[PDB]
């Protein structure tokens, strides 16, 4: 019997049985690292969604782009409101990118061990608020 | 007299259409050992012997008891039970796994996987082995350590949320880390042809490194970082 | 008996730290030239990341084939509305500058 | 019976035991083409044989010059003379091609300067036989040469056809006429019940240290080989010589590597003098493993003990280098944090002399073929074999040398294989069994599964746990070994009585481990019996009553002129026990050991002489 011949039986058993599968997310130990791996897929998908509808609405609809600024100024939000939506747009961005630029020392070899992570981890949530409320107030 | 009490996730295929539940048993500490697989076996013994799991060695260097406790995998023998009366240990089975019966996991396909990848030395011209014994210089022997010692308990696979989405064409951590110890054996003719084995999306490339692997291991083994170690050869190695 | 796997995981990276370079370079240099090469990086990151997000959870026969499919759409209607935006509007660079003092 | 669905398998060899000696003959027969089957109740790499640490015996001479005839030399004062000289003549000599055949499979030997095996000294070795003071042969990987042992034999045995019957307790041995014709085992998995049946059939079961409370072996050494032998009316020999180990954990009894001492380590009494210069002046604390743990345990008799209970004794390891215990003793250091709570680089381990080895088992020639006693001679048993520490070619006779039952394994593994391969051919006639055989061992599966009795399986185990640790230990009299023999009985009349809770099919191991119970008192039954009969002082088996060595000849004195001895006047002898599985009751006899070695030319024969360290 072959490795392969192996897996196929496996399969095989297990899904016509009334086997039940062991819980995984709901029992699991949450750790930081958890955490920010989650965050680093939201916020992935988040800013190529809004990467995205910037493209689809510059085909789509119709008028320039000052023609569609002018719209937000006419519903005219408070000067802390507009940094809000201007400090969510910059917050996903900045996180992912922090975290991202530690995703690439990993691929390096760089910085793998349990402590290291949890060291580089709060380095990186840290940067991300720095650097979103000194971008939103510029 | 110091009671403790366990929260035992339990399942019977004899028993007519049994669901999952968890069960609860109470066990004063005095009168038992300080590691959780004790615990288990005391109430195995005196309590209820229709609780089933898997052990052998209790020296944590078999493999067998390997579960979730607690929410974390570790093996249950070299676990200590907390001591603190007002916590509850939740034990439960290795996650995202068929369950045959109580906390012994199908490790069918685990095996197999490890099967996959030829876990032996390989050598171009086997037609002078188990004569001459080879030369491997005490500095191409250090390169092995931390990566010889795994036990395939099955923790760290376990506990990855690729190898639970992709359990069936996805190697995981575990047996990925030991084509890795093949891979820079010094004693290894097949280097190259190691790494092409891996040329697909799902056999190593479905780790986006999570390090939740090397943070459960109970040898204190990090399969993730020889992971990222097993990359880099892939992007590198020419012919 | 090709190498592809490990190509496109390192053309990933390589991409990465392009997109890493520009935001900095198109703040510093914010021009044309930038408006498409920022335009060109965002969209085949954004592609490839989709991508493994796809090939992660998207179990199935013709289901992993559709999703590919609707994800290669998506992102070439994205990549040319962009470069719409950079030739028949203000580009990627001026309109983040003009929504940002505002 | 209409229950239990029966399921057929036809092969040419079965091998029952996936340790190392099971690997490396299952493997074996495949490799010379056999169509194999391999019958394990735990995964490949869960059988003991991980649990292995100090390292395995070749003459390679890495470190100085060496001899496999010192080997030889080492291995036979060791056994006490008890050891049959042919088979160690076989073991040694083999003892080096057969460890460069795993280095060569990927086994990750510690290195040297060289770059060759690192070799280290361990308890009961010498060069220049005996004259030349202490021998470097131990190969190692480092603390934890026994798991990469194991695994490195469970990955190449992928390289072969063998089929694995993985998590399958094998119930009996299927005999028709004499003759083996394979075995009878339960499918842990979905409760069913497999005949595989084939030409020759091996057991490598390994050792029964869970008859005792406290072992240094697994929860699966419950001598289940030894126990289908005894089954099937077959002798099993040398069973009352348990090897106490001299260095196992306080708590949890596990085992520190006798490497500790082989790399420096010191024995420690409550004064802090070093004991073991008191008891063996010349090999100190370096001695064979029954002189050492006796010492240790006469030094908590006169008052020595070192516990906050005076209980125990310490093995001193922090004078050593720190990177020396970092390279040598990883793992042993990991264990003793984790059970002891000790930091070996600053603080001694608290050990105890444990059970820990079976150096009897299932009579074997240096073929390892199983031998009965026939009319006081010995007959080969057809299709049957025996390997690893389940087996007895007494190799290791009265006391096993530290070391060397990770070369039994491999050698003897070996030797079965290619004793099978050169006797007969494979696609040979499978020999046809009855419509109903092994029917009994299914009706014994079936009263223990419904067993409703007043004992339960665990209680009556701890019973018997608690009369072999206090009546068999280290020293043992004639009053003690009595009353523990007529209390084993007692406690083999309770098995009829015994209560089990499971009633389920799939993973039933409430029902297992009762299987595993009636194992352990058959082996126990021959342990303690054969051990009150034994009216001498050899090896391991230390009798208050008669302290002397009792041989053929005074050997103290010269040989010369002297009356030789009558069989039944001396003890120079395997003991051969049978058990009558209903009434309990054991039975035994005698067979010499083997003097003659496979050849005087190549090999002298090492007449018995004074035996201290
Ligand atoms: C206990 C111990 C022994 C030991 C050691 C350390 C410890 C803690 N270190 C050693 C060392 O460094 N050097 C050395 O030479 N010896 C050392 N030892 C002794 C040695 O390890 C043992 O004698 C040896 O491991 C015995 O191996 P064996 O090949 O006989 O197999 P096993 O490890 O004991 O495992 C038993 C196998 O048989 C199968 N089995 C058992 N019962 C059944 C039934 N019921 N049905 C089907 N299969 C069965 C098990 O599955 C297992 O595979
Ligand atoms: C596709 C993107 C779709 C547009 C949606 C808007 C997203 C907001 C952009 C992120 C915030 C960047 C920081 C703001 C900023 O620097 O503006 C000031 C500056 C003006 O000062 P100045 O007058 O030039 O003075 C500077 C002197 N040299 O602006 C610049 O100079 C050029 C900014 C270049 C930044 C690159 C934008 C990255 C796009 C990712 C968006 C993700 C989608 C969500
Ligand atoms: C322009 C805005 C960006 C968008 C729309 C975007 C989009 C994405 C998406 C969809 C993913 C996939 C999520 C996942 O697989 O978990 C991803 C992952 C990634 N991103 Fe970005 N990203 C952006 C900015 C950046 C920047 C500036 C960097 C530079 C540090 C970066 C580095 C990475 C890396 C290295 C990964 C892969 C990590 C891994 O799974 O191994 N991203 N991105
Ligand atoms: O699904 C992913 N994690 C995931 C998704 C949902 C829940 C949990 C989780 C939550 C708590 C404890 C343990 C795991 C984990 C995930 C996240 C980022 C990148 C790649 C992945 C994955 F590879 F696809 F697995
Ligand atoms: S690397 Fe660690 S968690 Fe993974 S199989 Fe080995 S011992 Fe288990
Ligand atoms: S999903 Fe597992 S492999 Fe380590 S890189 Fe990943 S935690
Ligand atoms: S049972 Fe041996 S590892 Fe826990």
């Amino acid at each position: 019997t072959t490795a392969k011949e192996e897996m196929e039986r496996f399969w095989n058993k297990n899904l016509g049985s009334n086997r039940p599968l062991s819980p995984h997310i709901t029992i699991y130990r949450w750790s930081l690292p958890m955490a920010m791996s989650i965050c680093h897929r939201g916020t992935g998908i988040a800013l190529s969604a809004g990467v995205s509808l910037f493209g689809l609405s510059a085909l789509l609809l119709p008028g320039n782009f000052e023609s569609h600024l002018e719209l937000v100024k006419s519903l005219c939000l408070g000067p802390t409101l507009i940094y809000t939506a201007k400090f969510g747009i910059v917050f996903p961005l900045m996180y992912h990118t922090w975290n991202g630029i530690r995703h690439l020392i990993w691929d390096l070899g760089k910085g793998l061990t349990i402590p290291q992570l949890t060291q580089s981890g709060v380095v990186v949530l840290i940067l991300t608020v720095l650097s979103s409320v000194g971008l939103a107030a510029m | 007299p110091r009671i403790k009490k366990f929260a035992i996730y339990r399942w019977d295929p004899d028993k007519t259409g049994d669901k999952p539940h968890m069960q609860t048993y109470e066990i004063d500490l005095n009168n038992c050992g300080p590691m959780v697989l004790d615990a288990l076996i005391k109430i195995k013994n005196e309590i209820d012997s229709t609780l089933t799991f898997r052990r052998s060695c209790r020296e944590g260097i078999c493999g067998s008891c390997a579960m979730n406790i607690n929410g974390g995998n570790t093996l249950a023998c070299t676990r200590r039970i907390d001591t603190n009366l007002d916590k509850v240990s939740k034990i439960y089975p290795l996650p995202h796994m068929y369950v045959i019966k109580d906390l012994v996991p199908d490790l069918s396909n685990f095996y197999a996987q490890y099967k996959s990848i030829e876990p032996y030395l390989k050598k171009k011209d086997e037609s002078q082995e188990g004569k001459q014994q080879y030369l491997q210089s005490i500095e191409e022997r250090e390169k092995l350590d931390g990566l010889y010692e795994c036990i395939l308990c099955a923790c760290c696979s376990t506990s990855c949320p690729s190898y639970w989405w992709n359990g069936d064409k996805y190697l995981g951590p575990a047996v990925l880390m030991q084509a890795y110890r093949w891979m820079i054996d010094s004693r290894d003719d097949f280097t190259e042809e190691r790494l092409a084995k891996l040329q697909d999306p799902f056999s190593l490339y479905r780790c986006h490194t999570i390090m939740n692997c090397t943070g459960t291991c109970p040898k204190g083994l990090n399969p993730g970082k020889a992971i990222a170690e097993i990359k880099k050869m892939m992007a590198t190695y020419k012919e | 008996s090709s190498k592809a796997a490990s190509l496109h995981w390192t053309g990933e990276r390589v991409v990465s730290v392009l997109l890493l370079g520009l935001l900095p370079a198109a703040y510093l240099n914010p021009c044309s030239a930038m408006d498409y090469s920022l335009a060109a990086a965002l969209t085949l990151h954004g592609h490839w990341g989709i991508g493994q997000v796809v090939t992660d959870y998207v179990r199935g026969d013709a289901l992993q084939k559709a999703a590919k499919a609707g994800l290669l759409a998506l992102s070439a209607f994205t990549f040319a509305g962009l470069c719409y935006f950079n030739y028949h509007d203000v580009g990627i660079c001026k309109a983040v500058a003009m929504l940002w003092k505002l | 019976s209409t229950q239990y669905p029966v399921v057929d398998h036809e092969f040419d060899a079965v091998v029952v035991g996936a340790g190392g000696a099971g690997l490396r003959a299952a493997f074996g027969l495949s490799e010379a083409g056999f169509n194999t089957a391999c019958v394990t109740k735990l995964f490949p790499t869960r059988s003991h044989t991980v649990a292995a640490q100090g390292g395995i015996n070749a003459a390679l001479g890495n470190m100085e010059e060496d001899n496999w005839r010192w080997h030889f030399y080492d291995t036979v004062k060791g056994s006490d003379w008890l050891g049959d000289q042919d088979a160690i003549h076989y073991m040694t000599e083999q003892a080096p091609a057969s460890v460069v055949e795993l280095e060569n499979y990927g086994m990750p030997f510690s290195r040297t300067e060289d770059g060759k095996i690192y070799q280290r000294a361990f308890g009961g070795q010498s060069l220049k036989f005996g004259k030349g003071g202490q021998a470097h042969r131990c190969c190692c990987v480092a603390d934890r040469t026994g798991h990469s042992l194991l695994h490195t034999l469970y990955g190449r045995s992928l390289r072969y056809d063998t089929s694995y019957f993985v998590e399958y307790f094998a119930l009996d041995l299927l005999m028709e006429n004499g003759e083996c014709r394979g075995v009878i085992a339960l499918c842990i998995e979905d409760g069913s019940i497999h005949r595989i049946r084939a030409r020759n059939t091996v057991v490598a079961t390994g050792g029964y240290g869970r008859t005792y409370f406290s072992c240094t072996s697994a929860h699966t050494s419950t001598g289940d080989g030894t126990a289908m032998v005894t089954r099937a009316g077959l002798p099993c020999q040398d069973l009352e010589f348990v090897q106490f180990h001299p260095t196992g954990i306080y708590g949890a009894g596990c085992l520190i590597t006798e490497g500790c001492r082989g790399e420096g380590g010191i024995l420690i009494n409550s004064q802090g003098e070093r004991f073991m210069e008191r008891y063996a002046p010349v090999a100190k604390d370096l001695a064979s493993r029954d002189v050492v743990s006796r010492s240790m345990t006469l030094e908590i008799r006169e008052g020595r003990g070192c516990g906050p209970e005076k209980d125990h004794v310490y093995l001193q390891l922090h004078h050593l280098p720190p990177e020396q215990l970092a390279v040598r003793l990883p793992g042993i250091s990991e264990t003793a944090m984790i059970f002891a709570g000790v930091d070996v680089t600053k603080e001694p381990i608290p050990v105890l002399p444990t059970v820990h080895y079976n150096m009897g088992g299932i009579p074997t020639n240096y073929k390892g073929q199983v031998l009965r006693h026939v009319n006081g001679q010995d007959q080969v048993v057809p299709g049957l074999y025996a390997c690893g520490e389940a087996a007895c070619a007494s190799v290791h006779g009265a006391n096993r040398l530290g070391a060397n039952s990770l070369l039994d394994l491999v050698v003897f593994g070996r030797a079965c294989a290619l004793s099978i391969a050169e006797s007969c051919r494979p696609g040979d006639k499978v020999p046809s069994i009855k419509p109903n055989a092994g029917e009994e061992s299914v009706m014994n599966l079936d009263k223990l599964r419904f067993a409703n009795g007043t004992i339960r399986t665990s209680e009556l185990r701890l019973s018997m746990q608690k009369s072999m640790q206090s009546h068999a230990a280290v020293f043992r009299v004639g009053s003690v070994l009595q009353e523990g023999c007529e209390k084993i009985l007692r406690l083999y009349g309770d098995l009829q009585h015994l209560k089990t809770f499971d009633r389920g099919m799939v993973w039933n191991t409430d029902l297992v481990e009762t299987l595993e119970l009636q194992n352990l008192m058959l082996c126990a039954l021959q342990t303690i019996y054969g051990a009150e009969a034994r009216k001498e002082s050899r090896g391991a088996h230390a009798r208050e009553d008669f302290k002397e060595r009792v041989d053929e000849y005074d050997y103290s004195k010269p040989i010369q002129g002297q009356q030789k001895k009558p069989f039944q006047e001396h003890w120079r002898k395997h003991t051969l026990s049978y058990v009558d599985v209903k009434t309990g009751k054991v039975s035994l006899e005698y067979r010499p050991v083997i003097d003659k070695t496979l050849n005087e030319a190549d090999c002298a024969t090492v007449p018995p002489a004074i035996r201290s360290y």
